């Protein structure tokens, strides 16, 4: 009971627009793509990386560390 | 295969490999040198030989090898240019609604 | 606040074709119609292929 | 509590992702 | 008059896809949960000419699947299809439900409860019938997980029982788990009829968090196509992972037939579980352990009311947008601990995640979103 | 103002909705005739001397 | 508690506006509320002169994002000039229900 | 208020079989839609284990 008669109320505004065929539709795709990324990859490239840059050295430590106490043991193997 | 080094004890029965995960295991030298004789006119190296065999194995242990990669490339090429239809199919619909104004007069 | 209104430029979104405003569209209509629809036309080969 | 020793590659005639099998 | 307003079936068509008031921002990452819905159908579907095949006997099991993938026409392509249809059906779940905890979807108590019911069937539903290739890790992963549910002090010595049929497993244990199989599966189809009733009368979200009944399009053009268009993206990945390089997501150890007289040297399940199975070793006590692995399914339940911010998603609140990304590197450090043998660091590191994946939300999460309140003034 | 193909593309067939539906069937059969072809010879001609039908030609017909 | 380092405080709180980003689409800060059942009520006691500009300013600020730009730098909402025209017409309904509660309880 | 009523799931069986008028006359000719209503269903649990041990 929530169709397209009934919802808010909204008064004195106007919106307007012309048809599909009357227009093309890449108007400079190339020379707007790039800036838009340029210019929002900046404020989110320092929101997603920090969390997960405390993983690689973690990682990398156990993993070296690991790998000598395996393949180096005879260092300690003192005869 | 090489022979077992200073120091270490082995099986009576038992033979040194290396690559294997207890570094030894029964198997008695089955491969060496003309061993055989291959019908084609080669001469049988252990090498050669050895590679024959691990191209037969493989081959016996999954046979849809040569069946698989060309249904693999007759997916990319048709789909490859119908998928950029849509594409454009879309951009028509959309495109009604990224060109108003929208003004407030009270 | 009611005689006034103009509606603002669509210049730089039209097409090449009827992007002068001079002359009409009835000659600029047959073109349009013949190339947005060869893409849905391509569409439905593509999909019964 | 051992070492092993894992094997190197080699460019197998089949190795490829457009490749096929030496029938003979 | 109007045929499409009238009559009995099509009005129930008409209000529910194609003339429903949809709001216009949505990010694609509204697109994913219908995708779901087209995995649905075809695990349903490529499921069912195996079990025409497949022969419930415990000493002719293995040898069922080796001659369907060889003996029949393009029966090797059906199996891994089969095989790898799933491990994408448990990609699609991490990011429905990760969003949900972005754009504050949540406070819809009613959609969000009859979820997890289904998080679960789902996850058991794959365990259950993976130990039906009948090989040495179906086998002795079954074993592994029947022996706890066994420390239950007056519970454990019968339940035990009745699903093997015996004491070990058997021609009385792969039959029935064979039964399990068929029907979890069809009742989980239900419970997916029913979270959508809830969605109608209350209509969707937009990625701001206000109510927008001033501006809804409708979802005839636009989300059909939308739609349409990304489902036949999903076919390109799922293709070519199948058809190039399908060992890749497996284990070369349900090959080898399965028998009591080997035991597999580093056994573990695939990775989509490991997650679930790193906290249970991690820590000593049985009995214990068995309740720190449902701690988390229902982790989630608890969290509608610990709710303590004024607004709506996190696109507002920017400062915790920093505890989000220290949450999904903790499942993925607590992956990396999991199928893994038992070393020095990886007993006192998995225990770190252990221990945040609870403190991050469940005191963290409360009482980091009043110093943000206190600073716009609500 | 000379007219492109486009325009009497759409003259000669595209605005009747009864020839339209068609020419979308007529695509896969050019499509059918063409293709087989051009996928096999690229695919043979990566890998040439190497399956059966480039050795059967020692043993056939004797 | 202090006071000579507040004037430390007052500018954590110039930074905190600025990183939120609800200047940047031309938006007021009562205009990023969660509308609970408390604040359905407040909002049909507004006057009629200001319960449409935040129609307008809503309808403008939320076709912006779907279309991913932003508006001009001069444009966003200033700092000091915010208005907080709803908190008076809250600290009321929220004063009126803990007065039935009383009610009933005791 | 009245629970069956304004929810959104109970208010679909209310609807169906509790609350719908009926005539006052209807005889026991009426009753073999409901029995074969109960015969669809047994012959699909029995047919489960004549597939399973199958
Ligand atoms: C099926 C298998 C499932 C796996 C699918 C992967 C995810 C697909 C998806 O749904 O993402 C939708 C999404 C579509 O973008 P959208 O519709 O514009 O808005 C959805 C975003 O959530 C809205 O994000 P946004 O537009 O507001 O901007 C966020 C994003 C920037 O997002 C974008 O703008 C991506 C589109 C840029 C055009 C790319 C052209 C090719 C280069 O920047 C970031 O914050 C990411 C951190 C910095 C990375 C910089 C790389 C950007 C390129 O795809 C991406 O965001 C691409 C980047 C994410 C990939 C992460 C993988 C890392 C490894
Ligand atoms: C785990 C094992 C499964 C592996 C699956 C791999 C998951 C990787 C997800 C890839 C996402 C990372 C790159 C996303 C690109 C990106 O950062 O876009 C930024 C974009 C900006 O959005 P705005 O609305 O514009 O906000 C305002 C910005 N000024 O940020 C987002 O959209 C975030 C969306 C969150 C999706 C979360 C993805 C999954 C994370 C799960 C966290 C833990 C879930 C725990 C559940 C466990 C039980 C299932
Ligand atoms: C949510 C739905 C389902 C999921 C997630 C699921 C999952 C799985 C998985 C992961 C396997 C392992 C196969 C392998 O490793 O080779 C499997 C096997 C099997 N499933 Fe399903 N399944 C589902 C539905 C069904 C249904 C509905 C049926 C029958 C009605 C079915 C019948 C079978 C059979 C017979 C096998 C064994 C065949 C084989 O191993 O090749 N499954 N299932
Ligand atoms: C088989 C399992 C599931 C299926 C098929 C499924 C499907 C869907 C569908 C189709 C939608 C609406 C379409 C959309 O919002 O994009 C939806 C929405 C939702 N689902 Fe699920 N879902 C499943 C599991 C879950 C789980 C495990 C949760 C965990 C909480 C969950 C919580 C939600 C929520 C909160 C929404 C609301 C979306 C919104 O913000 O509008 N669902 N789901």
């Amino acid at each position: 009971g929530r169709e397209f008669g009934h919802l808010t109320r909204m008064r004195h505004v106007i919106t307007y627009s012309l048809s599909p065929f009357e227009q093309r539709a890449f108007p400079h795709y190339f020379t707007k793509g790039i800036p838009n990324v340029l210019r929002r990859t900046r404020a989110c490239i320092l929101r997603v990386a920090p969390p997960f840059v405390v993983f690689y050295l973690v990682y990398t430590w156990g993993t070296q560390e690991f790998e000598k106490s395996k393949r180096k043991n005879p260092a300690a193997y003192e005869n | 295969y090489c022979e077992p080094p200073t120091g270490v004890s082995l099986r009576e029965g038992l033979y040194f490999n290396p690559y294997f995960p207890g570094q030894a295991i029964a198997m008695a030298p089955p491969i060496y040198n003309e061993v055989l004789e291959f019908d084609d006119g080669t001469p049988a190296t252990m090498s050669q030989v050895a590679k024959d065999v691990c191209t037969f194995l493989r081959w016996a242990s999954e046979p849809e090898h040569d069946h698989r990669k060309r249904m693999g490339l007759k997916m990319l090429m048709m789909m490859g240019l119908l998928l950029p239809l849509v594409y454009a199919m879309k951009r028509h619909k959309w495109s009604v609604l990224k060109s108003r104004k929208l003004a407030y007069r009270p | 606040s009611h005689t006034d209104i103009r509606v603002p430029d669509f210049s730089d979104y039209r097409r090449a074709e009827v992007l002068d405003s001079t002359k009409s569209s009835k000659e600029s209509s047959d073109a349009r119609k013949g190339f947005s629809y060869l893409i849905t036309a391509t569409t439905t080969v593509g999909v019964a292929y | 509590t051992d070492l092993e020793l894992h094997a190197p590659s080699y460019p197998w005639s089949h190795r490829g992702l457009l490749s096929s099998l030496d029938h003979t | 008059t109007n045929i499409r307003k009238s009559h009995p079936l099509m009005k129930i068509i008409n209000n529910a896809f194609i003339d429903l008031p949809a709001p216009s921002n949505i990010s694609s990452w509204w697109n994913f949960g219908s995708l779901l819905g087209i995995c649905l159908i075809l695990q349903i579907l490529t499921g069912l000419f195996l079990a025409m095949h497949y022969t419930s006997d415990t000493t002719t099991a293995f040898s069922s699947v080796t001659h369907i993938c060889r003996d029949v026409n393009y029966g090797w392509v059906i199996r891994y299809l089969h095989a790898n249809g799933a491990s994408m059906f448990f990609i699609c779940l991490f990011i429905h439900v990760g969003r949900g905890l972005y754009y504050g979807s949540y406070m819809f108590l009613e959609t969000w409860n009859i979820g997890v019911v289904l998080l679960f069937t789902v996850m058991a539903t794959a365990f259950m019938g993976y130990v039906l290739p009948w090989g040495q890790m179906s086998f002795w992963g079954a074993t592994v997980i029947t022996n706890l549910l066994s420390a239950i002090p007056y519970i454990g010595t019968d339940l035990v029982e009745w699903i093997w049929g015996g004491f070990s497993v058997d021609k009385a244990t792969l039959t029935r788990f064979f039964a399990f199989h068929f029907i979890l599966p069809f009742i989980i189809t239900a419970l997916a009829a029913v979270h959508l009733l809830f969605l109608h009368e209350t209509g969707s979200n937009n990625p701001t968090g206000i109510s927008s009944d001033m501006d809804k399009i409708p979802f005839h053009p636009y989300y059909t196509i939308k739609d349409i268009l990304g489902a036949l993206f999903m076919m390109l990945i799922l293709l070519i992972l199948v058809l190039f390089s399908p060992d890749l997501l497996g284990d070369p150890d349900n090959y080898t037939p399965a028998n009591p007289l080997n035991t597999p040297p580093h056994i573990k399940p695939e990775w989509y579980f490991l997650f679930a199975y790193a906290i249970l070793r991690s820590i000593p006590n049985k009995l214990g352990g068995v309740l720190a692995l449902v701690a988390s399914i229902l982790i989630l339940i608890l969290m509608p009311m610990l709710h303590t911010s004024k607004q709506r998603s996190m696109m507002f609140r920017p400062l915790s947008q920093c505890l989000f990304w220290m949450l999904v590197a903790d499942l993925i450090t607590l992956t990396w601990i999991g199928g893994q043998p038992v070393e020095h660091p990886f007993i006192i590191i998995g225990q770190l995640a252990s221990i945040l994946y609870f403190l991050i939300i469940l005191v963290l999460m409360p009482i980091t979103s009043i110093i943000e309140n206190n600073l716009l003034k609500w | 103002a000379a007219p492109t193909l486009t325009a009497r593309l759409y003259s000669l067939l595209f605005r009747r909705t009864s020839t339209f539906a068609l020419t979308i069937a007529v695509g896969a059969l050019f499509f059918e005739r063409a293709f087989d072809q051009g996928a096999d010879a690229i695919y043979e001609h990566i890998n040439q001397g190497k399956l059966w039908k480039h050795i059967k030609h020692k043993y056939e017909n004797k | 508690a202090v006071a000579a380092s507040s004037k430390w405080l007052e500018g954590i709180r110039k930074w905190y506006y600025n990183a939120a980003g609800f200047n940047k689409l031309g938006l007021m800060r009562d205009d990023t509320i969660y509308e609970d059942d408390d604040v359905k009520e407040a909002i049909r006691r507004l006057p009629e002169n200001l319960y449409n500009d935040r129609v307008f300013r809503i309808k403008r600020a939320l076709d912006l994002t779907m279309r991913q730009q932003i508006l001009p730098k001069e444009q966003w909402t200033k700092y000091e000039e915010d208005k907080f025209y709803l908190e008076p017409y809250l600290k009321e309904v929220i004063r009126e229900r803990k007065e039935r509660e009383e009610w009933a309880k005791k």
